[PDB]
Order: C-alpha cells, then sequence, then structure tokens
C-alpha cells in the first residue's frame, strides 16, 4: 500500500521518496482516515517542492477532508506564502467554504497572515463571505481592533 | 487614685499614641527622659498623674502604656524620637510581618503569633498597680492588625481582666487619607466582634479632622501630623478628668454612668472649640459663651453627622482655662432656649460640668495657637447612628458581589462571620432608631 | 516583607529581565561590579527588596536565570550588567525547547525543574522575610511559557503563603508570526489562572502598535519593545523600592487590586511614551487613562475599572495630583465600578526615572482585559478546529483533553470579566 508511504514522505519533506512512490503507482489522491491528502498535508507542513511535483501528477487542488478543509485552508491558516500562490495559479477555489463557515481569507485574517490576506483579495476572495457565526473577515478586524487588517480589507 | 493602662495597636493606634504621650509629658511638666522636679514624693506616690505614669526609685517617670504592631517600622520611630527613654523598653512589641489590611489575618493567622506575649507583657503591668481600674485601647477601624489584632486583643482581656473597665479611641475612615479599599469590611468586622467588650468608645473620624485641618488651620493638604496632633488634643482632653482632680469623669466607671445609658449605645460624640490657627497669635480671645455655642455647630465634630436631625441622651461640657462657673451656666441657659437641641423623654434635659482651670497646652511645632480658654463636648445622641449608616452602605456594595471575600476565608475565617457581623450592626442602626 | 526573589525563564524573560536590572540599578546608583555611587538615602532605604547585600558592601540582584538553551547564558554574560548575576544563579539546559509548551512542561524542562529549585532555595533561605516570587516570562514560546509555568507550580507547593507575581508576555503574529504560540499562551494561562497572585499583562500587539503608530518606528525592534517594558516595569515596582508614603508590599498590592481571585490579570499603562535616544500633571493624568498609553492592546472604554492603582514620579504638588485624579474620576465615572468604593489609589514618588522629570504609571485591573483573551483564544480555535501541529504536543505525552480544558477555562475566564463588566449596584 503506497498510499500509506506516500501521505508520510509527503508531511515529512521527503521529495525523493515523494518521486519513487509515484513512479511505483502510489495513489497520488490517497487519503488518511480524517480524509487528508498528500497535497493537503504538504501544503500544511510548507514542502514547496512537493506540492509542485504533486500538483503537475494529477492531485486534485481542491481535495476537501471531512472538515470541509482544501489545502489552500490550510496553507492560509499556517501562513505559507509561497504555496498559496501555487495552490492559486492552479486552480485552487480561493472561495471554498469549510465545516466552520471559514474560508482561506477568515484563517489568513484570523492569524495575522497580512500578506497572504492581500493576495487572496487579489484573486478574487470575496469580502461578504460570512462563517457559521455571520462574520466577514472585515468582523473579524473590527471586533480584534487590527487596524492593519482593517486599512487592507478597505483598500 | 487607680491605675489605667493605655494600650497602642498598629500605625495609627500608635502614632496617635505617641502625640498623645509627647502633650501629657508637657501637660504634666514630665521631661522627656521622665524626671518631673515639681514631684516631691520620689519612687512613688498616690497623686491624681500616678494615674497614667509609674514611678521607679531614680524619679523617672514611666507611662502605663503599651505599644504593639505585627510590622516594626512604626514602633522603630518611637524607639528612636525625642521620647525614645520614656517608655519601658518591653512596652514597644512588634512582629516581623503586618496582617496586609486584612481583619483575618490581624485576627486569627498572624495575630495569634504574637498575643501571648501581648498578654504577659500587660500582665507585668498590671502586677505594678494597686487598683487598676482598665484599659484606654488605640486604634484604626481600616488596618489589619488595627480591626483583628484589636478584637483578638479585647476578647482575651475580657476573660483576663472581668471587671476592668474598656475605653475605645477608635479611627474611622475617610476616602482623603485611607490605606485600602477593604477598609469598610475592616471596619463592619472589628465593630461587630468588639461590642460586648467595650465599654465606652470614642470614635474619630478622618474626614472630620481633615476637613477642620483644611478650614480652620489653613493646612492646603493635611498629613497624619497635622491629624495626630490636633486627635491629641481632643484625647488629652476627654482624659484629662483621669490624670488631675476634678468632679466630673473621675473615674472610668463614671464615663460609662454619665454617656452610656445601654451598653450597645456607648458612642459618644466629641465636639472641641476653639481650634485656632498658630499663625493668628494675636486672635482676639473668645468667651465662655461663644466657645459654648461653636459645640452645637456640626463644623466643630469629631465624627461627621448632624445632632440636629437626632436627639441626645447626655451631655458633659469639660472646660479648661480661665472659665468662671456662672458664665457658663448663663451659656447653657442661652443655649436651652434653641430649637435644635432636643433631650430623649426619659433622661434628664440636663448638661453635666466640670472646669479644669489651667488652659490647654500647645506642643511645640504644632498648628495650633494659645487659647485662654477651651472646651470639649461629649454628647451622646442618636445622629452618630449616620456614621454607622455610611459604613454600612460601603460594606453592602461591595457584600453584594462577595468582592475581596477570599481574601478572609484564605486566612482563616468563615463567610458567614461577614453576614453575622451586618445583622449585628443592622441591629445597631435600630437600636439607635428605637430611642429616637 | 521585605525580600523579593526574581527568577527569568526563556529567551524573553531572559531578555527584558536583563533590561529590568540595568534600568533598576541605574536608579538605586549600583554600577555593573555591584558598588554603589549615588547620591540619595533613598536609594539605599529599600535596597534589600531585590539586592543581597555583600563582602566589600558589594549589592548582588536576588536573580535566578533560567534557560532550556544554554547560548541565553552567553548573551546574558555580555550584557553591561551581566558579570553582577551570581554565578551559581545561572541553570541552563543542553538544547532549548522548540517553541514546544509540552517540552517545557513535560520533558526536558521537567528534568531541569530540580536544579532551579535548589537555587531558589538557597537564596529564599537567606531571606530574613521573604514576600514572595516574581518571574519574567514570555507566553509564546516553549520555556518561558511551559517551564516557567510547572516552576511557578512547584514554587507554590513548597511556598504557599508566598506571594506569587509574573510580568507575562502575550504573543501576537505583528512580531512573531509562529501559528504554534496561541496553542504555548492558552496552555499557559489555564495554569496562570490557578497559580499566579497578580500577572502583569504586557501584550507584544500593543508594544508593536506604540512604536509603529505612536513612535514612527517602521520597522520596530525587539530592543524598541523592550525600551517600553523596561519603563512599566520600573514604573510597576517604583512603591516596593522607594520608602514614599505607603509601605508597600506584594501581598497590600493583591489585597487590594484583586476582588476575585481568577482575576489578577492587569493592564499596565505608562506616560510620557518615548523611544530610545529622543508634561504637566493634567496632561500625565489624561494620557495615563489613554488606550493609547496602555502595555496590553484592549481599549479601557470598552470595559470598567474594578480597581486602579496610580503612581507618579517626580517633583509635583500632591494636592494638585489629588484633584486631577479626582477629575477624571468624574468626567469617566461611567468607566469605573460603582460597587467598590474609593478603588483608584493614588502614590507619588519623589525619585523620577532616567531621562524624565515627571512619569505616571499606571495598574489597572479592568474588565477591557477580556479583549486580549478573546483574541488568543480566536487564534487558538483557528489551529485547534484543524487540529494543526497537534502531534508536536501529543507526542511529548500531552493529552488531547488538557487543549480543550485550556479552551474551556480562558473563554469562561472572559465570561467572568463580562459578567462584572455588566453587574450594577442597585
Ligand atoms: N488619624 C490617623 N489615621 C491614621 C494614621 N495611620 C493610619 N491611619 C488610618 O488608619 C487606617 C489604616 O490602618 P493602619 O493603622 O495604618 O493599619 P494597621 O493597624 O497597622 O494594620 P496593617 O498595616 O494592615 O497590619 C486608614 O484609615 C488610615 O487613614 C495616623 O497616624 N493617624
Ligand atoms: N517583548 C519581547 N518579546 C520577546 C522577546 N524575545 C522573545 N519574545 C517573544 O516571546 C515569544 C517566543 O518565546 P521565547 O521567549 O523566545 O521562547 P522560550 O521561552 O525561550 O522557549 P523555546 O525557545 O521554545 O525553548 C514570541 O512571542 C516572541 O515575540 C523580547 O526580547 N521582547
Ligand atoms: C485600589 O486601591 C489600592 C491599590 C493598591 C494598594 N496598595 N498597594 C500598593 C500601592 C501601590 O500604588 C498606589 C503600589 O504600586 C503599584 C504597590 O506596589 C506593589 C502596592 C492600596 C490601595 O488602596
Ligand atoms: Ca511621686
Ligand atoms: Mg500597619
Ligand atoms: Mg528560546
Amino acid at each position: 500500500d503506497l498510499g500509506k508511504k506516500l501521505l508520510e514522505a509527503a508531511r515529512a519533506g521527503q521529495d525523493d521518496e515523494v518521486r519513487i512512490l509515484m513512479a511505483n503507482g502510489a495513489d497520488v489522491n490517497a487519503t488518511d482516515a480524517s480524509g487528508l491528502t498528500p497535497l493537503h498535508l504538504a501544503a500544511t507542513y510548507g514542502h514547496l517542492e512537493i506540492v509542485e511535483v504533486l500538483l503537475k501528477h494529477g492531485a486534485d487542488v481542491n481535495a476537501i477532508d471531512i472538515m470541509g478543509s482544501t489545502p489552500l485552508h490550510l496553507a492560509a491558516l499556517i501562513g505559507h506564502l509561497e504555496i498559496v500562490e501555487v495552490l492559486l495559479k492552479h486552480g485552487a477555489d480561493v472561495n471554498a467554504v469549510d465545516t466552520w463557515g471559514d474560508t482561506p481569507l477568515h484563517l489568513a485574517a484570523i492569524m495575522g497572515h497580512l500578506e497572504i490576506v492581500e493576495v487572496l483579495l487579489k484573486h478574487g476572495a470575496d469580502v461578504n463571505a460570512q462563517d457559521k457565526f455571520g462574520k466577514t473577515a472585515f468582523d473579524i478586524s473590527i471586533d480584534n481592533g487590527n487596524e492593519d487588517l482593517a486599512e487592507i480589507l478597505q483598500k | 487614685m487607680r491605675e489605667c493602662i493605655s494600650i497602642h495597636v498598629g500605625q495609627a493606634g500608635v502614632q496617635i499614641g505617641n502625640a498623645c504621650w509627647e502633650l501629657y509629658c508637657l501637660e504634666h511638666g514630665i521631661q522627656p527622659d521622665g524626671q518631673m522636679p515639681s514631684d516631691k514624693t520620689i519612687g512613688g506616690g498616690d497623686d491624681s498623674f500616678n494615674t497614667f505614669f509609674s514611678e521607679t526609685g531614680a524619679g523617672k517617670h514611666v507611662p502605663r502604656a503599651v505599644f504593639v504592631d505585627l510590622e516594626p517600622t512604626v514602633i522603630d520611630e518611637v524607639r528612636t524620637g525625642t521620647y525614645r527613654q520614656l517608655f519601658h523598653p518591653e512596652q514597644l512589641i512588634t512582629g516581623k510581618e503586618d496582617a496586609a489590611n486584612n481583619y483575618a489575618r490581624g485576627h486569627y493567622t498572624i495575630g495569634k503569633e504574637i498575643i501571648d506575649l501581648v498578654l504577659d507583657r500587660i500582665r507585668k503591668l498590671a502586677d505594678q498597680c494597686t487598683g487598676l481600674q482598665g484599659f484606654l485601647v488605640f486604634h484604626s477601624f481600616g488596618g489589619g492588625t488595627g480591626s483583628g489584632f484589636t478584637s483578638l486583643l479585647m476578647e482575651r482581656l475580657s476573660v483576663d481582666y472581668g471587671k476592668k473597665s474598656k475605653l475605645e479611641f477608635s479611627i474611622y475612615p475617610a476616602p482623603q487619607v485611607s490605606t485600602a479599599v477593604v477598609e469598610p469590611y475592616n471596619s463592619i468586622l472589628t465593630t461587630h466582634t468588639t461590642l460586648e467588650h467595650s465599654d465606652c468608645a470614642f470614635m474619630v473620624d478622618n474626614e472630620a479632622i481633615y476637613d477642620i485641618c483644611r478650614r480652620n488651620l489653613d493646612i492646603e493638604r493635611p498629613t497624619y501630623t497635622n491629624l495626630n496632633r490636633l486627635i491629641s488634643q481632643i484625647v488629652s482632653s476627654i482624659t484629662a478628668s483621669l490624670r488631675f482632680d476634678g468632679a466630673l469623669n473621675v473615674d472610668l466607671t463614671e464615663f460609662q454612668t454619665n454617656l452610656v445609658p445601654y451598653p450597645r449605645i456607648h458612642f459618644p460624640l466629641a465636639t472641641y472649640a476653639p481650634v485656632i490657627s498658630a499663625e493668628k497669635a494675636y486672635h482676639e480671645q473668645l468667651s465662655v459663651a461663644e466657645i459654648t455655642n461653636a459645640c452645637f455647630e456640626p463644623a466643630n465634630q469629631m465624627v461627621k453627622c448632624d445632632p440636629r436631625h437626632g436627639k441626645y441622651m447626655a451631655c458633659c461640657l469639660l472646660y479648661r482655662g480661665d472659665v468662671v462657673p456662672k458664665d457658663v451656666n448663663a451659656a447653657i441657659a442661652t443655649i436651652k432656649t434653641k430649637r435644635s437641641i432636643q433631650f430623649v423623654d426619659w433622661c434628664p434635659t440636663g448638661f453635666k460640668v466640670g472646669i479644669n482651670y489651667q488652659p490647654p497646652t500647645v506642643v511645640p511645632g504644632g498648628d495650633l495657637a494659645k487659647v485662654q480658654r477651651a472646651v470639649c463636648m461629649l454628647s451622646n445622641t442618636t445622629a452618630i447612628a449616620e456614621a454607622w449608616a455610611r459604613l454600612d452602605h460601603k460594606f453592602d456594595l461591595m457584600y453584594a458581589k462577595r468582592a475581596f471575600v477570599h481574601w478572609y476565608v484564605g486566612e482563616g475565617m468563615e463567610e458567614g462571620e461577614f453576614s453575622e457581623a451586618r445583622e449585628d450592626m443592622a441591629a445597631l442602626e435600630k437600636d439607635y432608631e428605637e430611642v429616637g | 516583607m521585605r525580600e523579593i526573589v526574581h527568577i527569568q525563564a526563556g529567551q524573553c524573560g531572559n531578555q527584558i529581565g536583563a533590561k529590568f536590572w540595568e534600568v533598576i540599578s541605574d536608579e538605586h546608583g549600583i554600577d555593573p561590579t555591584g558598588s554603589y555611587h549615588g547620591d540619595s538615602d533613598l536609594q539605599l532605604e529599600r535596597i534589600n527588596v531585590y539586592y543581597n547585600e555583600a563582602t566589600g558592601n558589594k549589592y548582588v540582584p536576588r536573580a535566578i536565570l533560567v534557560d532550556l538553551e544554554p547560548g541565553t547564558m552567553d548573551s546574558v554574560r555580555s550584557g553591561p550588567f551581566g558579570q553582577i548575576f551570581r554565578p551559581d544563579n545561572f541553570v541552563f539546559g543542553q538544547s532549548g525547547a522548540g517553541n514546544n509548551w509540552a517540552k517545557g512542561h513535560y520533558t526536558e524542562g521537567a528534568e531541569l525543574v530540580d536544579s532551579v529549585l535548589d537555587v531558589v532555595r538557597k537564596e529564599s533561605e537567606s531571606c530574613d522575610c521573604l514576600q514572595g516570587f516574581q518571574l519574567t516570562h514570555s507566553l509564546g514560546g516553549g520555556t518561558g511559557s511551559g517551564m516557567g509555568t510547572l516552576l511557578i507550580s512547584k514554587i507554590r507547593e513548597e511556598y504557599p503563603d508566598r506571594i506569587m507575581n509574573t510580568f507575562s508576555v502575550m504573543p501576537s503574529p505583528k512580531v512573531s508570526d509562529t501559528v504554534v504560540e496561541p496553542y504555548n499562551a492558552t496552555l499557559s494561562v489555564h495554569q496562570l489562572v490557578e497559580n499566579t497572585d497578580e500577572t502583569y499583562c504586557i501584550d507584544n500587539e500593543a508594544l508593536y502598535d506604540i512604536c509603529f503608530r505612536t513612535l514612527k518606528l517602521t520597522t520596530p525592534t525587539y530592543g524598541d519593545l523592550n525600551h517600553l517594558v523596561s519603563a512599566t516595569m520600573s514604573g510597576v515596582t517604583t512603591c516596593l523600592r522607594f520608602p514614599g508614603q505607603l509601605n508597600a508590599d506584594l501581598r497590600k498590592l493583591a489585597v487590594n487590586m484583586v476582588p476575585f481571585p481568577r482575576l489578577h490579570f492587569f493592564m499596565p499603562g505608562f506616560a510620557p511614551l518615548t523611544s530610545r535616544g529622543s508634561l504637566t500633571v493634567p496632561e500625565l493624568t489624561q494620557q495615563m487613562f489613554d488606550s493609547k498609553n496602555m502595555m496590553a492592546a484592549c481599549d479601557p472604554r470598552h470595559g470598567r475599572y474594578l480597581t486602579v492603582a496610580a503612581i507618579f514620579r517626580g517633583r509635583m504638588s500632591m494636592k494638585e495630583v489629588d484633584e486631577q485624579m479626582l477629575n477624571v474620576q468624574n468626567k469617566n465615572s461611567s468607566y469605573f465600578v460603582e460597587w467598590i468604593p474609593n478603588n483608584v489609589k493614588t502614590a507619588v514618588c519623589d525619585i523620577p526615572p532616567r531621562g524624565l522629570k515627571m512619569s505616571a504609571t499606571f495598574i489597572g485591573n479592568s474588565t477591557a482585559i477580556q479583549e486580549l483573551f478573546k483574541r488568543i483564544s480566536e487564534q487558538f480555535t483557528a489551529m485547534f478546529r484543524r487540529k494543526a501541529f497537534l502531534h508536536w504536543y501529543t507526542g511529548e505525552g500531552m493529552d488531547e483533553m488538557e487543549f480543550t480544558e485550556a479552551e474551556s477555562n480562558m473563554n469562561d475566564l472572559v465570561s467572568e470579566y463580562q459578567q462584572y463588566q455588566d453587574a450594577t449596584a442597585d
């Protein structure tokens, strides 16, 4: 079962191991018990080269886990700017919504990743998208008094 | 001659104590080392001043006093000041850690580490007496030591000296010079636990003394030194009958007979006049009638309240100086024709008068001018219930939310004690309403 | 109540702790070798509170320096007052904690905890009347947060009757964009609610904001932020270090500032605000109560003050301070709870801090502090919902339930602040 080994290699950042496993028929879209794929794990742990390799070998850029998280939600939450750009160039849905009503914009705003917020707004992120509590990313900036984030969202 | 022992507890009791004993030495002619040249009997005697001072074989006149505090800073200033040789060194007792403005630390935890030492040192003073009448206890309501340690001491004194009288001088808190937010709690707790152990208590409201210093003495921002000098003048006027020859309030029992009709309503109001600034050294001398009328002005009271809203149960006028008795009779006769003086229907409408013909003494460095005649009026009026209402209201505002209560419970005190103390204060307020 | 034993743990704790010792040694006329060169008896009156007296009248800080990273010891030693610390008081481990609270609190940190306790023991035994402890640390890292909180609990066990005070630095992504910091901070806050008597909340979000928007510093450094920290630390300890009218101590501060045991997180403030190398009493009292001058990113006008302590330093009329302080309470009466009478205390100290003629330090117990806790709680929840990096904690022995319990406790703390903010006297 090369799928379980590919999940481990993607998380661990073993680039060579990823190439060999794919060459031997490993499922690039294998999931762990919570529905996470190799692309979700490489995007969470910041392995840019693994993300690029997987996208050139059939990884679904918009795969969701059991909680509706896409690779773009996780890269925006963790703050990996270069991976957010690579995902958007490969067709990631900028406005994907998870089970909490969050979009990647809500997660980059909460975590204070202001350069990722700018990138998402430039790629069409919806400033009116509300989470399950009715909050937009603008509401989060006003409620927490983050004036730097509020200025960017108002541009 | 029957001896009186003074006990000074906590910072306020100690600092007021030091100001009082300095003034007593000046009134009696006792020098800072204890020598008294006007005392013809060396090594003993039964003169009226011997009620407050014992005598050694070398002619040293030593205060019958004990100073107690849970930390040493304040008492250390007494041990090194102008009057360091006056006191019995074993008479100045200090711990190492104070009550942190917490009644429970003063009463239950820290206070218990020194209580037996204090009682043993008091017994050494009592053993020197031929006819001990009782104790004068000085303390703040607001401090942890002044509130908590005093209650513990008063409880023990009642067991060990059952038939002896106990009189208090208590400092009632004011915002302008307060130390702590929890002072209303400490004040109510100490009032409840000392009520059955105290025969008579003179409350001194720091706000009343602070206002007098500002209005009469032109003191911009009064400090404790200015408050304490005025307080000592008033305390001396109250205790003069015990230390000098006289016919009014000559012993502790007589204070209760004249001023306390029922055991619980034992809080007389003191009024003092005239208070004149030392910078007015050529002030016109005020007559007996003018100073006597000034006793019925709320601005001259030791506690802020309005005796026009209440009824009198007793009234004692104590004069010092160039005072002719017929002038007092005439001033009182005029004062009786006044709509704002009402007595309860069960007390005689009389005014008790005592005159000491020596004018008051001023301390060098004081803020008061010399005067040829002064008066202290001591009355039992139901208007003092206004002081208790003000204090109970501050207690209720915090207690409703149980604010700060955890500090007391964490120091060996049960939360039910707060409700029991408050209920006793509600009954006290009703005792005054039932009289009038 | 005299001696305080100071402990500084982790990178942040040691950096701000060294700055504290540099700033207060200058105020007490103490040079880097430990000799006194001051010109006032007031500087030595209460010197025993922070320093031990040694041979040749050499004043040595009562300070214990701790870190799992050994490189911190050399950075401390190379500072101006780096040689003043007792050589036997440096307790350093072999490898850092890697911003992991579980390493600091359960594995590497737990192996070095008994060594620090022996040093606390020797320092405490040589105190005539120990009042308590003061700890400097960050909440976002692994050592100051995980090991600092473990140390607090063990000291709390051996010395239950002593006061435990902390200067706790809150994380912000504006200064450190490390996504595990809300986890470390939340786990630490659960410990601080239970085991400390008083905590000064020094928020990196606020420190960054002051440097950037007020002081005009486009790229704030740790040296810039720490300048505001050392000024605040000097101000809030003034009444412990100088005689003044009040014989202040850590326990009297706690009894008068903390009405409910869990609500012991203070919002410090300072005026005037200054930058490195770069006022009347009415101005000082106004700046002191302004959101722009607070060291926690909270707007005091969004909450109510339960209690406040204010210290004015320099030569000024105490009657003027009394008047102006009464004034602020009248015009801003809606921002004070009405069920705690006389809840504002003022102190005046003659000696002002370095480079300033007049200064004011504010210590507020304000329900507006819930904004700081809500900020961290929201970040903790965003990470926790996705279980991001949870294996880094559970792999060191931690149970996932500890995260849940910490989250539930902080949300309860926010509800308790809201409760007293809405309460009325009636
Ligand atoms: N008039 C007057 N009031 C004083 C003096 N010292 C303190 N007070 C008042 O007493 C209260 C504080 O109690 P303290 O006597 O200082 O405290 P303590 O009895 O030493 O108790 P702890 O210090 O808590 O152990 C406040 O209301 C002060 O305003 C003084 O010398 N004169
Ligand atoms: N104000 C301020 N914050 C600092 C300073 N040094 C570190 N921090 C903050 O502290 C947090 C990181 O904690 P550190 O103190 O570096 O970590 P530690 O306690 O040494 O723990 P490990 O290194 O993981 O073992 C982040 O929020 C930093 O922004 C400093 O000098 N000043
Ligand atoms: C709200 O009322 C109170 C506040 C605290 C009180 N006493 N403790 C101290 C006072 C201090 O400054 C005023 C201080 O500097 C901060 C200090 O340093 C440790 C202790 C007393 C109060 O009545
Ligand atoms: Ca004689
Ligand atoms: Mg005291
Ligand atoms: Mg570190």
